[PDB]
RNA sequence: UUGACCUCAAAUCAGGUAGGACUACGCGCUGAACAAUAAGCGCAGGAAAAGAAAAUAACCAUGAUUCCCUCAGUAACGGUGAAGCGGGAAAAGCUCAAAUUUGAAAUCUGGCAACAUUUCUUUUGUUGUCCGAGUUGUAAUUUCAAGAAGCUGCUUUGAGUGUAGACGAUCGGUCUAAGUUCCUUGGAACAGGACGUCAGAGAGGGUGAGAACCCCGUCUUUGGUCGAUUGGAUAUGCCAUAUAAAGCGCUUUCGAAGAGUCGAGUUGUUUGCAGCUCUAAAUGGGUGGUCAUCUAAAGCUAAAUAUUGGCGAGAGACCGAUAGCGAACAAGUAGAGUGAUCGAAAGAUGAAAAGAACUUUGAAAAGAGAGUUAAAUA
RNA sequence: UUUCAAUGGCCCGUCUUGAAACACGGACCAAGGAGUCUAGCAUCUAUGCGAGUGUUUGGGUGAUGAAAACCCAUCCGCGAA
RNA sequence: AGAGCAUAGCUGUUGGGACCCGAAAGAUGGUGAACCAUCUAGUAGCUGGUUC
RNA sequence: GCAGAUCUUGGUGGAAGUAGC
RNA sequence: AAAACUUUCAGCAACGGAUCUCUUGGCUCUCGCAUCGAUGAAGAACGCAGCGAAAUGCGAUACGUAAUGUGAAUUGCAGAAGAAUCAUCGAAUCUUUGAACGCACUGCGCCUUUGGGACCAAAGGCAUGCCUGUUUGAGUGUCAUU
């Protein structure tokens, strides 16, 4: 359509192509080597944080979390830590 | 006769008595790009020439405008 | 089925690629099979055509008749075979063209580059 | 058809010398081609033009490498020795000076930087 | 002037992909920072509880976290909110305390000059 | 006088930077029809603008901005036409002016010298010295969320330079399964029957008709492998100018806060904004309901958002040569117009050119024999 | 099918006018060519649920197109008074 | 001793370029009274046409 | 989904071997 | 009444380019990314091929060179046999013009340097505004100053 687009379509120069489209592939993990090693490359970050014993969001989920299977006087007090529910958190 | 060749635009529209080109508003710096002449822009824009330089920066952006010699 | 978004599945775009390809891309589009005993000798399936390669035509009016490749006519995807000709009006020979995917390569022209190509694709002489 | 790797293995005055006579048969091929030439000569002139380009490329590139060596680690250099990326890049804030931080912000990021925390 | 929502499935996937690169950059820490519990400022919703912007300075000091470090372990600060009711101080201090219960803090190497 | 300091100039004095182009998105000025509308003009970016309350609200109060949904076609106005609320996306906070470092301008550009450093002999720095800038105020310090200063007793710390590996990001090469077996029609088998094979590959295209198995690919690849170029972390070597610098705490000592601005009368523009006339204050000033909230006249700032342009990419219940672009082609091309501008028509021999030798008639043009072809009813 | 024989039948469309008269438009053939797309409202019918009702702003998710499908958190709209 | 809400269709109606074609425009900005380009899908009770 | 719109585009006749040159 | 002429129908040949089939084109939506110019951009003109009609490509290093690859073709011919009307691409080259830059706009110069074989030629630069700095001088300065 445009003149600039059309003169290089008729010309003999090759088009400055870029095979960049990798749909559906997630961002590979860098940073903490422990979680990278235990990071499933196919699962979503909400699934992988849960599988790894980490909270993706400490704040309320604004939606409907997946159901894969049919699942069956204090200001001075301190919360005595939280035991790790997974080995990887213990790592 | 009332128009000669314009040295900047190259189209025979250079008034003698007015000493001004109508096709491109010679000899002023900023050219005559009037919006309502839409068809006039698509006649007189980038890509109607060669863009010999701009076709070099487009290619050189891929590798990051690098320079030097290969090892 | 294609799954990459790097590949395309367009009759318009794939034909644009086929007939808009330059020679260094046309040299792979013009490949040829290898004879069964030679195919297993080098353990490779198909190799690009090359001048002075002994081949046998398998399809067309010139089926069976063997020869070599005098010159590969890349700009129309043809192979020129010696003695596989046609009688023009003036008695001369206008050699017909055969596409590279019809003939079969019987004896390769062993260049130094071809040998590296064979061993590059997990092969051997 | 000469090759460039052996052309770069000599000094300057002979390349200028080898350029000058190569110009000579170029017109001789030109004056013979306008008075009647053959197909072999019609490519020899093409080869001659390409080879004088090879000579010119070799001598010019040695000239530039002479300047870079001469002007290596010099504060200022001629406008053609410098970079040519984009006018915008050459007028940009350098990586170093865009990294500049006030001593207030240096103390902030030293005592209270970001951490690597995690939740269970 | 008309707008079309054809990029609605495109924009949602772009947002999900934008969350995954954030998770990649900051592995152990959650993709979202903690927010406090506050009440909407209207007679219509005042009995509700929702999220706030950040924890006020009385919410940090009472919980036992300085205001400077709070910005670093992911607890956000709101200098504008204040505590007028103690139940608002209570619902957000315990919100901090439960967060610091599950908070693993990675040590950082520190410069140790030979002299002092 | 000398000579300082101030101004005034010049120089091919060194180092620079501005212009024009694009304009889909963006920020301004300005504008008539038929409406911050086209236009006109001005200025930019990969986004622009906006932005950490002189903001709401009357609540159990919320808490930078931006976009989306609702609030809502509602209030108000007189059909025009919102904003809090709420729910989502995203989130990050900050720097100055007003303080005497006064027990020491502690700050900085430029010349020169070496040291380095590189997307890089093309980049970007440091050290040393000299000169300037600067006391009509450059650093540290502090920004109202506070904070300064004295005190206390706990907790803290690099704007270095390598090496090594792991991880990522971008460019490049590379590794990659199986019929062209038999029979029939055809010019051609890619077809029809028969017998098989592969399949993480039966997408698509080519190939002389519909090819998973002849060719390119495709799948494996959400990857092996080899290179380079970088990013944030880890590990560890060396160097640390720390006599230093922070957070929390306690205060018998302190706490600066942006003026031809706000505000008033008045006049234009479209409520704000603009001109003119005047022109302020210090628990003050703005705004809301004697109260609540906020803290203007200085500054920056990511992401969420826009995108009829540019660099590429993937598709489509889209058009199929009077259509779809004005252009499937020599397309803004021929051509028309002094000129600004305007502007078309035009796709298909065949598998292969095998494009019709040759003989003959004709000045030729062409015709008739004749040839090629599956077919010249190509 | 062409033709002939006997009986017949004023040019079509529009507009005009009760009607015509008319005045228009029509040299012929091919192709192109005109209640469409959308927001709002009301009605009738069909379907799902029914004192309820409505997933698609968004989030979760979807390895074989992943712009589809599938799932539900906080509101909200319209009803119910 | 509530009967709606939501989706799809049909017909109707109101806007939107609004079944199609046709009235001098006007305004902005340009070119050498003239002319050009856009705003513009400016305006119609009317005219002609509106397909098995 | 066409027979009309002094409809758009292309093609083609009578007029006509006429006006004529 | 036959011919001629006029008319209908059929055969055949022209004419015309509909229909049908497709299709390196258009349109539409989504997606990724950030990149022009005083280091001369966009645009224009003139050139350039062993021969090009347009058309692209290219700049006196002209349908490009260097470098990295691929490995034998270009193809209407020519043409060489690291070939290639090839790819990649980090090095040089990049005509006259144009914001367009010595004045002018064809010409006319200036300055410096290089040199020729004092003068001339070539090359280099010689556009304005503004910013930081250096040198030079001047003001009717303010002083300073015995
Ligand atoms: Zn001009």
């Amino acid at each position: 359509a445009n003149p600039r687009q059309r003169n290089k379509q008729r010309s003999g120069k090759p088009r400055l192509t870029r095979r960049n489209a990798n749909k559906k592939a997630k961002a590979k993990i860098y940073g903490n080597f422990v979680i990278q090693q235990n990071w499933d490359k196919h699962a979503t970050l909400r699934q992988n944080y849960a599988r790894l014993g980490l909270l993706a969001t400490p704040n309320y989920v604004t939606g409907g979390v997946e159901k894969l299977y049919p699942d069956p006087d204090v200001l001075d007090k301190e919360i005595s830590i939280a035991p790790a529910k997974t080995e990887v958190v213990r790592q | 006769k009332s128009h000669t060749i314009c040295r900047r635009c190259g189209k025979r529209s250079f008034h003698i008595q007015k000493s001004t080109c109508a096709c491109c508003g010679y000899p002023a710096a900023k050219t005559r790009s009037y919006n309502w002449g839409a068809k006039a822009k698509r006649r007189r824009t980038t890509g109607t020439g060669r863009m010999s330089y701009l076709k070099k920066v487009h290619r050189s952006f891929k590798n990051g405008f690098r320079s030097g010699k290969p090892a | 089925m294609k799954f990459s978004r790097d590949v395309t599945s367009s009759r318009r775009k794939q034909r644009k690629a086929h007939f808009g390809a330059p020679s260094s891309v046309r040299r792979v589009l013009m490949s040829a099979p290898l004879s069964k005993e030679l195919r297993e000798q080098y353990k490779i399936r198909s190799l690009p055509v090359r001048r002075d390669d002994q081949i046998t035509v398998i399809r067309g009016s010139n089926k069976g008749r063997e020869g070599k490749i005098t010159s590969v006519y890349r700009k129309k995807f043809l192979l020129l075979i010696e003695r596989v000709t046609r009688e023009k009006a003036n008695g001369a020979s206008a050699p017909v063209g055969i596409d590279a995917s019809k003939v079969v390569i019987t004896k390769l022209h062993l260049d130094k580059d071809r040998k590296d190509l064979i061993v590059r694709k997990g092969g051997k002489v | 058809a000469l090759k460039t790797f052996e052309l770069r293995k000599q000094s300057q005055e002979n390349l200028a010398e080898q350029l000058q006579e190569l110009r000579q048969e170029l017109a001789s091929l030109r004056v013979q081609k306008i008075a009647g030439g053959s197909g072999s000569k019609l490519s020899k002139i093409k080869t001659t033009r390409k080879d004088i380009a090879r000579i010119l490329t070799v001598i010019n590139e040695s000239n530039r490498l002479a300047a870079r060596e001469a002007y290596k680690n010099k504060k200022y250099i001629p406008l053609d020795l410098r970079q040519k990326k984009t006018r915008a890049i050459r007028r940009a804030l350098t990586p170093y000076e865009q990294s500049r931080k006030t001593l207030k912000q240096i103390k902030k990021e030293r005592y209270f930087p970001l951490r690597k925390y995690a939740l269970k | 002037y008309v707008k079309t929502w054809f990029n609605q499935p495109g924009r949602k996937l772009r947002r999900r992909q934008a969350r995954q690169t954030k998770a990649a950059k900051i592995a152990p820490r959650p993709v979202e920072a903690i927010r406090p519990a506050v009440k909407p400022p209207t007679i219509r919703y005042n009995m509700k509880v929702r999220a706030g912007r950040g924890f006020t300075l009385e919410e940090l000091k009472a919980a036992g976290v300085s205001r400077r470090v709070a910005s670093t372990i992911g607890i956000p600060v709101d200098h504008r909110r204040r505590n007028r009711s103690e139940e608002s101080l209570q619902r957000n201090v315990e919100r901090i305390k439960v967060y610091l219960a599950h908070l693993i803090v990675f040590p950082r190497k520190a410069g140790q000059p030979k002299k002092g």
